[PDB]
């Protein structure tokens, strides 16, 4: 079975440019269609341009005309995109596809790359602030009340949380991140018990923010 | 260039049922057209191409139709492998455009969400910026609406919204909106309330509290 | 119960050479012509999973899908494969009986396919047949009055039989019949040339 | 006949494909007048007798050609397209069919599905798919499998554009070919039928079965594979 | 009287050039008849 596996996360910054590159495994090589597409986050997917893996030919977008490049080496089977004058928008994921297989061209996708994570910001590498999320006895709902443990104002998305290191699994709800005006994220991650263990347990969130390997606990106060 | 939008939207289903999803285009079409599968957080997969036909590889109960412009999916039985988004593209013309999104849901018996608000932290009005949390958890709809009332006032602008995916055990949805501001705003104010309207609930509910 | 399960033909069995395919498992007939790898000891098993028979079907250029005592006769004539079938109900299990059973045509195939050899196929266990070889004779059908074959006669066995063909006759009467001719046959090819002398120099 | 000549992907003409099409029953009526075709014209055969001649085994290809080249798909004539990709035996006896069509085939901007050989080492011998691309080998450094000077890449392409003129619009082609030989053959022309009228002499024509007289209903009852009955000196006197 | 598809002019033509081989250079063909009836033979030829 045809795979595709490409690059890992990267970040850059605006003004500059990158290199995503996908690598081919195929049965034949019949004039190959690699055939790139990208993503912004939570809207209509949009398509790059086909390199034709058969020879050189280089049929490009519109809206990305005069400023994205694609290219590919025989010997490695691989494909290369290039991206210039990049800002705020291509923030996104990229994907490789194509291979056909029976016949030498079609403009379908059926062969899809993992995906790639692009961010373009301004920022730069910043550890996360913590603060708990206590509840009171006021809105003691069935004998459970909902707890949590807030994450602001943090650069790059990989903020793993957990509860006591694994072992709280009940009802757990971490949030997706939303970008700010200021241009850092922010994530909130929540969950509920029965209010009778309040007092008499020990609930810590527990954050990982590996691009800057800060690991935080808080106990949460009631 | 040509346009592609899908009318269907978002939809409902339970196990077990047929769909249908229309995908129709601004100018005319030879069946020239494929369905793409995306679940979250994966890469799009290939069901349908030249409109009609079915690729290999893939349950049977996918199948196509459709010419000219409007154009037409539809699955017999619906499987749990069914539940994520799906896209049309079209290939009629130069550059090659995609839909809008037409995603699949589990319906149940509409689930009342359970309100909560959170005052914020002292080490955060340390920092001198304040936020404020308003919570909804397990609510069936995925559509609602909360609105912030600061000192009987309305508040707009300075709050965002996220909302996660339904899950698929709990089969609900979940909700945090977040009121930020700055400390010069937050004395100057005394009781901050979050509101929600949902179908679920009889009348609009209010929760609210005072500093300390 | 039903261990033949049909018959393969050909010239060489396998590929490099077309050849007819046809089968029954326990849905209905298969008739099949492709280009085939045939094994050697081909057959099916009787779970009930089966079909050891080839390990190859390209080039189809035909296509089709869908005790007891059951005659067939097989016959290939301008790539045209005939096959005559009459199923009667034998008070035996598995020994050849003694009667008259007409039988009556049942396929045509245009194919075009040469034929020199054929086999068998059986449902082998897991939880008797004859073959014939037909020429060209002869022979004197009595129809019925629904138009049904009811006797024959073979008009080479005996002189009796030679008779009652050249009458046209299932009865003769007492006399003397000329029947045919008979001649003695020559053997060899003797040949007389004169000597070889005088030779050219 | 109907989805060939209506399947929504044709090849391109290096990778013609074909149907070992036989055992059936053409019917070349509305394919003669669809009123449609552009360029209908075969050889070895009229085009009006082939309602009936029963052929032996019959072959059909396609592909997709430029425009005006379609003239080029013919017996003895050359051209880029019919020196490399397909050429036709000088003794064709089938039938070729072309027809205008962009309106399917051009996607606006340029179709990049099409592709067609352009240098090759030999005239190519009829009949013969020759798929493997091959870099062209010129002179001094001849190239193989590689791109550089005195290397040419093979395969070029159409830019089908609806802009484009006449001259350069996309055909789709579909070519035919009958011949007559020993076995019996197996794909005849339709068959003309009629009523039946009784109680008077007529000719009568029952599936060859030829003569003239008066026919009537019977009590005779034949068996489920008995065609006709015939009597003593052997004259026919019933049919089915 | 119209010219398109199945409407062809019956009228061909030859194109006699030099050029051209044997297979396909032009003739010039004459045919005589004779008949015999019961009175006219009114052309002999020679034989005095
Ligand atoms: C019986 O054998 C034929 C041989 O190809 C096959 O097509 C058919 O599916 C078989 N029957 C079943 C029930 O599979
Ligand atoms: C028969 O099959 C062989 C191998 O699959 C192939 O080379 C050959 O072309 C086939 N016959 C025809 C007439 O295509
Ligand atoms: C069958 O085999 C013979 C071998 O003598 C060959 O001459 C003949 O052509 C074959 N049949 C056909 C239809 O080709
Ligand atoms: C068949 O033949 C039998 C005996 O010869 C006769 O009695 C019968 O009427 C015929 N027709 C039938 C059985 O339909």
């Amino acid at each position: 079975q045809v795979q595709l596996v490409q690059s890992g996360a990267e970040v850059k910054k605006p003004g500059a440019s990158v290199k995503v590159s996908c690598k081919a495994s195929g049965y034949t090589f019949t004039t190959y269609a690699m055939h790139w597409v990208r993503q912004a986050p939570g809207q209509r997917l949009e398509w790059m341009g086909w390199i034709n893996a058969g020879n050189g030919n280089t049929k490009y977008s519109q809206k990305f005309q005069g400023r994205v490049t694609i290219t590919r080496d025989t010997s490695a089977s691989t494909a290369y995109m290039e991206l210039s004058s990049l800002r705020s928008e291509d923030t996104a994921v990229y994907y490789c596809a194509g291979g056909g297989g029976r016949r030498l061209q079609f403009d379908y996708f059926d062969y899809w790359g993992q995906g790639t994570l692009v961010t373009v910001s301004s920022a730069s590498t910043k550890g996360p602030s913590v603060f708990p999320l206590a509840p009171s006895s006021k809105s003691t709902s069935g004998g459970t009340a909902a707890l949590g443990c807030l994450v602001k104002d943090y650069f790059p998305e990989p903020v793993t949380v957990s509860w006591n290191s694994g072992a709280l699994t009940s009802g757990v709800h971490t949030f997706p991140a939303v970008l700010q005006s200021s241009g850092l994220y922010s994530l909130s991650s929540v969950v509920t018990v029965p209010s009778s263990s309040l007092g008499t347990q020990t609930y810590i969130c527990n954050v990982n923010h590996k691009p800057s390997n800060t690991k935080v606990d808080k106990k949460v106060e009631p | 260039d040509i346009q592609m939008t899908q009318s269907p939207s978002t939809l409902s289903a339970s196990v077990g049922d047929r769909v249908t999803i229309t995908c129709r285009a601004s100018q005319s079409i030879s069946s020239w057209l494929a369905w793409y599968q995306q679940k979250p957080g994966k890469a799009p997969k290939l069901l349908i191409y030249d409109a009609s036909s079915l690729e290999s590889g893939v349950p049977s109960r996918f199948s196509g139709s459709g010419s000219g412009t409007e154009f037409t999916l539809t699955i017999s039985s619906l499987q749990p492998d069914d539940f994520a988004t799906y896209y049309c593209q079209q290939y009629n013309g130069y550059p090659w455009t995609f839909g809008q999104g037409t995603k699949v849901e589990i319906k149940r018996t509409v689930a009342a969400p359970s309100v909560f608000i959170f005052p914020p932290s002292d080490e955060q009005l340390k920092s001198g910026t304040a936020s404020v949390v308003c919570l909804l958890n397990n609510f069936y709809p995925r559509e609602a609406k909360v609105q912030w009332k600061v000192d009987n006032a309305l508040q707009s602008g300075n709050s965002q919204e996220s909302v996660t995916e339904q899950d698929s055990k709990d089969s609900t949805y979940s909700l945090s909106s977040t009121l930020t501001l700055s400390k010069a705003d937050y004395e100057k104010h005394k009781v901050y309330a979050c509101e929600v309207t949902h179908q679920g609930l009889s009348s609009p509910v209010t929760k609210s509290f005072n500093r300390g | 119960s039903n261990i033949i399960r049909g018959w393969i033909f050909g010239t060489t069995l396998d590929s490099k050479t077309q050849s007819l395919l046809i089968v029954n498992n326990a849905t209905n007939v298969v008739i099949k012509v492709c280009e085939f790898q045939f094994c050697n000891d081909p057959f099916l098993g009787v779970m009930e999973s089966e079909f050891r028979v080839y390990s190859s079907a390209n080039n189809c250029t035909f296509e089709y899908v869908s005790k007891n005592l059951r005659e067939f006769v097989f016959k290939n004539i301008d790539g045209y494969f005939k096959i005559y079938s009459k199923h009667t109900p034998i008070n035996l299990v598995r020994d050849l009986p003694q009667g008259f059973s007409a039988l009556e045509p049942l396929v045509d195939l245009p194919i075009g396919i040469n034929i020199t050899r054929f086999q068998t196929l059986l449902a082998l266990h897991r939880s008797a047949y004859y073959v014939g070889y037909l020429q060209p004779r002869t022979f004197l059908l009595k129809y019925n009055e629904n138009g049904t074959i009811t006797d024959a006669v073979d008009c080479a066995l005996d002189p009796l039989s030679e008779t009652k063909c050249t009458l046209k006759s299932f009865t003769v009467e007492k006399g003397i019949y000329q029947t045919s001719n008979f001649r003695v046959q020559p053997t060899e090819s003797i040949v007389r040339f004169p000597n070889i002398t005088n030779l050219c120099p | 006949f109907g989805e060939v000549f209506n399947a929504t992907r044709f090849a391109s003409v290096y990778a013609w494909n074909r149907k070992r099409i036989s055992n059936c029953v053409a019917d070349y009526s509305v394919l003669y007048n669809s009123a449609s075709f552009s360029t209908f014209k075969c050889y070895g055969v009229s085009p009006t007798k082939l309602n009936d001649l029963c052929f032996t085994n019959v072959y059909a290809d396609s592909f997709v050609i430029r425009g005006d080249e379609v003239r080029q798909i013919a017996p003895g004539q050359t051209g880029k397209i019919a020196d490399y990709n397909y050429k036709l035996p000088d003794d064709f006896t089938g039938c070729v069919i072309a027809w205008n069509s962009n309106n399917l085939d051009s996607k606006v901007g340029g179709n990049y599905n099409y592709l067609y050989r352009l240098f090759r080492k030999s005239n190519l011998k009829p009949f013969e798919r020759d798929i493997s691309t091959e870099i062209y080998q010129a002179g001094s450094t001849p190239c193989n499998g590689v791109e550089g000077f005195n290397c040419y890449f093979p395969l070029q392409s159409y830019g089908f554009q609806p802009t484009n003129g006449v001259g350069y619009q996309p055909y789709r082609v579909v070519v035919l070919s009958f011949e007559l030989l020993h076995a019996p053959a197996t794909v005849c022309g339709p068959k003309k039928s009629t009523n039946l009228v009784k109680n008077k002499c007529v000719n009568f024509n029952f599936n060859g079965l030829t003569g003239t007289g008066v026919l009537t209903e019977s009590n005779k009852k034949f068996l489920p594979f008995q065609q006709f009955g015939r009597d003593i000196a052997d004259t026919t006197d019933a049919v089915r």
